[PDB]
């Protein structure tokens, strides 16, 4: 695959708490696909950012992307 | 290249055809409400100027239940109570010249 | 060339 | 006896009783207070339609029937039965071995409301079927009444208003 | 000031005062009382709210700080009380575009009575309907409500009373 | 039990929120305030949200005591030393075993390396 | 290790990130226009029997 | 002061007012051909009339699926167009609660509109990988100009009072001007 | 014996001479009664509405329901077939349908018949315990 | 700049140089489009079998709801696109079926619940049971009670369904649902369709109800109102043939 | 001041990006958000089921089915809710057949749509 900028030994350790054993292979796609998913959260953000006129970012503009994608808010 | 346009152009190529189908435009303005109402007056297209959609709606008894008894037990018939397109015929004329090719080379 | 696929 | 005591004087076919056998144990597999204002302190100091509808149908009983529904009111998953239910259960399968006998007897108590609970709205749901065409009750009325009793109230789906999300949630324990 | 927003703060001065009465008791450890503070005064150019989040939100959280304190914790997480603030807020704000998005309906055709009166068009939704509707959607009803505001908390306080003079009673059986 | 009677004895049932946070939050919503809306209706909406917390409350007060192996549960790190004497701590893992039965998820990570 | 070369190369590293996606993003439409597009070809691949015969052509001038 | 049209605001003083009626942030404001009308756009999908003699609202627009970021008037103050996160420009007159004309084409969401002096044309701006401006046609609804160029997001457009030159703006700091007849 | 269907996919019901045949083949399904089956499914909506609000629909609506029906048989099949070969099966069970149904839209259907952190995560859990006193 | 050198120094060399690597990163071909540019523009032959799945109807073509026999005609071909030879078990139709009436109830109840109020009483074999109800007004309350009353006391009889008076002059005057409560429906929550935006999308873009049959339905503008309205109370050429070739044509197309 | 790795990280790639100042809190929402996202994920992935690459394939798949319609993709790129361009093309077609409503010189700026559609009587 491509070079990843997320590290691998974080999704280890989320599979560590729930007692799983992870491959290789396996590591490396759900890594590329958390990677992909911030990529998208980033990209909403700075359309809503950029919509407002502001060259700063809050955390009402990341809040609006994550519902605009249909993701469970965060409190 | 691979294949005749690349995406990556798609933009510009379409712009380049929109030039030759439209040289000419309507840019001059107007200053009052009267004029754009006339200038829309005068630039209607045929293919646009419909009207609105209409709105979505929703004894022989005998003979035909003894119809229906006397086709009892029926594989095909009692079914239809038909486009042929000669697809096995096909087939096997390709079958046929494939075959024919093959053994004209030995 | 754009030129002469437009073409 | 269970679904006759609660209104069911037909003959169930072996479907009906199948699919609320397996209902019942998708349930009990499924399955002062500390919790009172007196636990808000760190010293204790010791203190000091249906029974209408089954009356009428006990009046309208005879003495044989009386007799009939007061037997078959004694029905019961767990007394004398305990390895039985246990084995049935899969007690050994989802906690540790031998529960003492309370919690023997409280399943006994909740699996009868169950099937209590099953039939009645069952029976509804059949007789407002009859009336509109114009015997017991069917696999089919059992299933709308399970639809009817995983409903849960608005209050746990308030925080999605507005949204598009899915509510997801585990089996509810009617 | 009502009779609801007294008598919760009477539940919680009994539990302090239970609670000291408890601490001499395990001796054989002191609490101060709950005030609220305002603001300095401020003035508005025109007619409209003040829209100070920061104040607000700080407003909200004492408020459901206090309603836990009513519900039996003695101790908190700062980041557990935030995530409950916000989650209040997102209530509060969805509970009103209910009440709007029913307010606001399309009309639809009229017949009957009114009808006959000439009118072409009436409201969705009458104005009891509106409000109705609103709680439901959202949880409530009006039996409810009216339980919670009305006897729940007289029932705890009486219940708080009682435990109160027991206490009395042991430690003074204890004393001697 | 009518809504007229019950809107006019809105004197007894005031909740404890002031009215700066109602009419801020009602405005952020879409409301113009108490000037121009009812103030009893005002009072229904905070007197609603008040109760609404009170459920949450009460439950994971519920969930405190009946916690009262042995190892917590994956995503709700919180907490310090852990309070001192024996007192009730409102914690994460108690606020969100409560509000997941209201259709929330408050799950975090403990550590982050 | 020299800081100004560090820095530069990070952050130009950092101004063209683009990842790639594991699975492709799915593209919605009706059922009906599908089954309507999928019956036509049959039709017409039977019809042209598969691209050796040309029944658009025309002979003259009309 | 601000004046009023209502009889119990009848000489009252005040010289700011406040509109409330949106869910969510708003992205727009648009004044009409003294103005008496208002329309706005906010991040809840709805697009709201307010009029400046009474000071509330008298029609809401739902045309969008999802957030809407720009709206317009016309030239002349009968026509507006609309346009947000769905990549589709709408145009719209107060006479009609739905949109009279759709325009589709853009493959990215818009981030600026504009409107042609002699009111029957407008112009639309897509960001991220389509950075285009297109020019639509009113009468039929199709695309007759596609400027190409920029590399930034795009922030401003603006049409000249005689209706042949264009100006676009991003943030990069450029500012591009074009000829329309030509594509140039 | 028992009753066997038709295999081989010649077909059945030609009138040709390419007759071959069972035993015992069965009946086919048959019903002289009079209400056909084509007539029972434009009601079946009909009854289900009933049943929930106690014609009802516009024809409008009608056609978004039937939208509706058709979206979640042609998707929930397409899921379930591919959960069903990734487990190394070449049929495909109720399991399957029983897996998707729960998980993806909450639905339960009565009458068809754990995680715990490791030794690692612990370990870390101690550390930051151990750090915060 | 000079704060951004000692955040980039502050990182750790390993970190540093996982970020550098990026740019051996073979940039942004995009190939993988084809495929899906493709999808727009002795042995068992499973083909002949995969394309039966375009032979039959659909529910909304034919007006019928699904049923056992349609489900199990669209199995097949499911089954041998995933390389399921085995086919599927004997009672999976049923199961799917059964499947598909509980969604579609579950849809329907959620749509009626929002909008509708005044619904029958639990006095007898008729309302919602245990499940979840309508809202009820003050009136018809006071007069349900009544008459539940009075029917307990036998002075009052139910029709053929089981109504009692106020519950069936109630029901009366319910009418069909419309596409104007489906659109409030949908303000309200997700109702089930989160999977399904196509359906979404189709309500949200389409006509409003009632705006077609009144095209010429107007309001005015004006502050002297109480709410600023004012309600108002070659052979054959074309063009000389074309409407003969159009009733040949409609003819045809019948 | 500590501060977690990917943190520093995140807040270099968000200034990289033309963003000259954000909130504080900001990093760590991104952090709980992929958490969440992974353990989801990956707990789905446990059911089909070692677990290999195709379950995660999978998983990720039937997650795509109701969220994540975003992003900033281009031609033929499942953004701005996923639908496709045709079934929009038609869509604008049979809008767009249709003739310019007809307007007075005396009703232009003036005329509103019907009563049904307007807000009367709402107060």
């Amino acid at each position: 695959g491509p070079k990843l900028l997320w590290n691998p030994e974080n999704v280890r350790d989320v599979a560590d708490a729930l007692g799983i054993t992870l491959s290789e292979e396996p590591l490396r796609l759900l890594a590329q696909d958390v990677e992909y998913r911030i990529g998208q959260v980033i990209v909403e953000s700075l359309r809503f950012m950029r919509a407002a006129n502001r060259t700063t970012l809050t955390v009402q503009d990341v809040s609006l992307a994550l519902r605009v994608l249909d993701v469970e808010p965060l409190y | 290249d691979h294949m005749e346009l690349d995406p990556k152009n798609i933009y510009e190529v379409e712009a380049k055809i929109l030039l030759a189908t439209y040289p000419k435009l309507d840019l001059e303005p107007t200053k009052n409400a009267e004029e754009t109402i006339a200038k829309l007056e005068k630039l209607a297209h045929p293919e646009h100027s419909h009207k609105p959609p209409e709105p979505k709606v929703r004894d022989e008894a005998l003979a035909a239940e003894q119809e229906r008894y006397m086709l009892t037990l029926d594989e095909r018939l009692s079914s239809k109570l038909w486009e042929p397109r000669f697809e096995r015929f096909k087939l096997i004329e390709n079958i046929k010249q494939e075959h024919a090719e093959k053994k004209e080379q030995e | 060339n754009l030129n002469q696929i437009v073409t | 006896q269970m679904m006759y005591v609660s209104g069911e004087t037909g003959e169930p076919s072996l479907e009906t009783t199948g699919i609320i056998e397996d209902i019942v144990r998708q349930q009990v597999i499924e399955i002062g207070l500390p919790w009172e204002p007196a636990s808000f302190y760190s010293v204790e100091v010791p203190e000091r339609q249906r029974l209408r509808k089954a009356d009428e149908r006990t009046k309208a009983m005879t003495k044989e029937e009386y007799v009939t529904w007061s037997e078959f009111r004694q029905a019961s998953f767990t007394y004398r039965k305990g390895k039985r239910f246990r084995e049935w259960a899969g007690f050994g399968l989802v906690t540790d071995s031998k529960p003492s006998d309370d919690i023997i007897d409280i399943l006994g108590f909740l699996t009868f409301e169950m099937v209590q609970t099953l039939t009645e709205e069952a029976l509804k749901i059949k007789e407002q079927e009859d009336l509109h065409r114009e015997t017991p009750v069917e696999p089919r009325h059992i299933q709308e009444a399970f639809r009817r009793l995983q409903q849960r109230p608005k209050k746990a789906r308030a925080m999605l208003n507005g949204t598009k999300l899915q509510q997801r949630t585990q089996l509810k324990l009617f | 000031s009502s009779r609801l927003t007294r008598r919760i703060d009477a539940n919680i001065r009994q539990m302090q005062e239970t609670r000291k009465l408890c601490s001499k008791i395990g001796v054989i450890i002191q609490t101060h009382p709950f005030v609220e503070a305002d603001i300095e005064p401020h003035y508005i150019s025109g007619e409209g709210p003040v829209m100070a989040g920061e104040v607000c939100r700080s407003a909200l959280q004492r408020s459901v700080a206090k309603i836990f304190y009513h519900a039996g914790f003695e101790e908190l997480q700062p980041s557990a009380l935030d995530c409950i603030t916000d989650i209040a807020s997102d209530y509060f704000q969805k509970l009103v575009r209910t009440f709007n998005v029913y307010r606001e309906a399309e009309k639809k055709p009229a017949t009957g009575a009114a009808a006959e009166r000439g009118a072409r068009f009436v409201p969705r939704f009458t104005p009891e309907e509106v409000i109705l509707h609103t709680l439901d959607e959202n949880g409530h009803d009006i039996d409810s409500l009216e339980a919670y505001a009305r006897d729940e908390v007289e029932r705890l306080g009486n219940k708080l009373a009682q435990i109160h003079e027991r206490m009395k009673g042991h430690l003074a059986d204890l004393l001697r | 039990a009518s809504l007229r009677e019950f809107l006019n004895k809105m004197d007894d049932y005031a909740p404890i929120i002031p009215d700066a946070v109602t009419n801020y939050y009602m405005t952020r919503a879409g409301l113009p305030p108490p000037p121009q809306t009812d103030i009893r209706l005002a009072r229904l909406l905070a007197l609603a949200t008040q109760k609404f917390i009170a459920d949450i409350a009460a439950d994971a007060y519920q969930y405190s005591r009946i916690r009262a192996l042995g190892i917590q549960r994956p995503g709700y790190g919180g907490g310090g030393q852990g309070g001192s004497q024996n007192r009730t701590v409102l914690t994460m893992e108690d606020l969100g075993m409560a509000v997941s039965e209201f259709g929330v998820n408050v799950k975090r990570s403990e550590f982050y390396r | 290790v020299d800081s100004d070369e560090e820095t530069a190369a990070v952050m130009s590293a950092l101004a063209n990130w683009n990842p790639q996606p594991v699975v492709p993003q799915p593209v919605f439409a009706p059922l009906k226009r599908q089954y309507q597009l999928a019956r036509l070809h049959e039709q017409l691949q039977a019809a042209t029997n598969g691209g050796r015969t040309n029944i658009f052509k025309v002979v003259g001038f009309g | 002061p601000l004046k009023s049209a209502l009889e119990n605001e009848k000489n009252l003083k005040v010289n700011n007012r406040k509109l409330i009626g949106h869910s969510g942030p708003v992205y727009g404001v648009s004044f009409s051909d003294s103005s008496k009308l208002l329309l706005s756009c906010s991040a809840d999908g709805q697009i709201r009339l307010w009029s400046l003699e009474i000071w509330a609202c008298l029609c809401i627009y739902k045309a969008h699926d999802g957030p809407v970021f720009r709206v317009l008037w016309g030239p002349h103050g009968h026509y507006f167009a609309s346009a947000g996160w769905d990549k589709t420009v709408r145009v719209f007159t107060q006479d009609h609660a739905s949109a009279v004309r759709i325009m589709v084409g853009h493959d990215t969401s818009i981030s600026a509109l504009a409107w042609h002096p002699n009111g029957t044309y407008v112009f639309s701006a897509s960001d991220e990988m389509d950075k285009s401006i297109r020019m639509w046609s009113v009468i039929t609804g199709n695309c007759v100009r596609i400027f190409t160029g920029h590399t930034h997001y795009i922030t401003a457009l603006e049409c000249a009072h005689n209706g042949k030159i264009l100006a676009s703006a991003d943030t990069g700091g450029n500012i591009f001007i074009w000829d329309i007849e030509k594509g140039t | 014996p028992q009753p066997v269907p038709n295999i081989g996919g010649a077909g059945s019901g030609r009138p040709t001479y390419t007759s071959g045949q069972p035993a015992l083949p069965k009946t086919p399904a048959f019903q002289l009664e009079g209400e056909g089956e084509r007539v029972l499914n434009k009601k079946k909506l009909d009854e289900l509405v009933r049943q929930v609000c106690g014609n009802m629909l516009t024809p409008e609506v009608e056609e978004s329901v039937l939208n509706m029906a058709d979206a979640f048989v042609d998707n929930v099949l397409h899921q379930a077939c591919r959960n069903a070969k990734e487990r190394g099966s070449k049929v495909l069970e109720i399991r399957d349908i029983q897996l998707v149904l729960e998980r993806v839209y909450n639905i339960r259907i009565p009458g068809y018949a754990k995680v715990q952190p490791n030794s690692n995560w612990i370990k870390k859990m101690s550390a930051v315990q151990a750090a915060k006193v | 700049e000079r704060r951004l050198k000692g955040e980039v120094m502050q990182l750790p060399a390993r970190d540093r140089r996982r970020i550098k690597e990026l740019a051996h990163n073979d940039f942004d071909p995009y190939d993988a489009l084809a495929n899906v540019l493709m999808e727009h523009a002795l042995k068992m032959n499973f083909d002949l079998e995969i394309r039966k799945r375009y032979a039959q109807p659909l529910a909304v073509e034919s007006g019928e709801f699904p049923d056992t026999s349609n489900i199990e005609s669209r199995m097949l071909p499911f089954c041998y696109e995933a390389g399921l030879s085995s086919g599927h078990a004997p009672d999976a139709a049923q199961f799917m079926s059964i499947a598909t009436e509980t969604f579609i109830k579950e849809v329907m109840s959620a749509i009626f619940s929002r909008t509708r109020s005044n619904g029958p009483g639990d006095s007898g074999s008729a309302g919602f049971g245990l499940g979840s109800g309508w809202i009820q007004t003050h009136r018809y309350r006071k007069q349900l009670a009544k008459e539940e009353e009075a029917f307990q006391r036998g002075e009052i009889s139910r029709d053929k369904m089981g109504l009692l008076p106020v519950e069936a002059k109630a029901a009366s005057e319910r009418g069909p649902l419309g596409m104007a409560d489906v659109r409030l429906a949908l303000e309200m929550g997700d109702c089930g369709l989160a999977g399904f935006p196509v359906i979404v999308k189709s309500v949200i873009y389409g006509w409003r109800e009632g705006e077609l049959e009144n095209w010429e339905d107007y309001t005015y503008v004006d502050p002297s109102r109480p709410d600023g309205i004012a309600i108002p109370s070659w052979e054959g050429a074309e063009p000389e043939t074309s409407d003969l070739l159009n009733a040949v044509l409609d003819s045809c197309l019948a | 001041s500590p501060r977690p790795r990917d943190a520093r990280t995140l807040e270099l790639l968000l200034t990289a990006q033309g963003v000259t100042s954000f909130e504080p809190r900001v990093s760590q929402l991104l952090l709980d958000f992929a958490y969440r996202h992974t353990a989801a994920v990956l707990s789905d992935a446990l059911h089909l089921s070692s677990i290999t690459a195709n379950a995660v394939a999978l998983a990720i798949s039937s997650r795509l089915g109701y969220q994540f319609r975003g992003g900033g993709g281009g031609y033929y790129g499942g953004g701005g809710g996923g639908a496709s361009k045709d079934w929009m093309l038609e869509l604008a077609r049979e809008r767009n057949k249709v003739a310019l409503p007809r307007v007075l010189p005396s009703e232009w700026g003036v005329r509103l749509p019907g009563e049904r559609f307007v807000l009367s009587g709402v107060s």
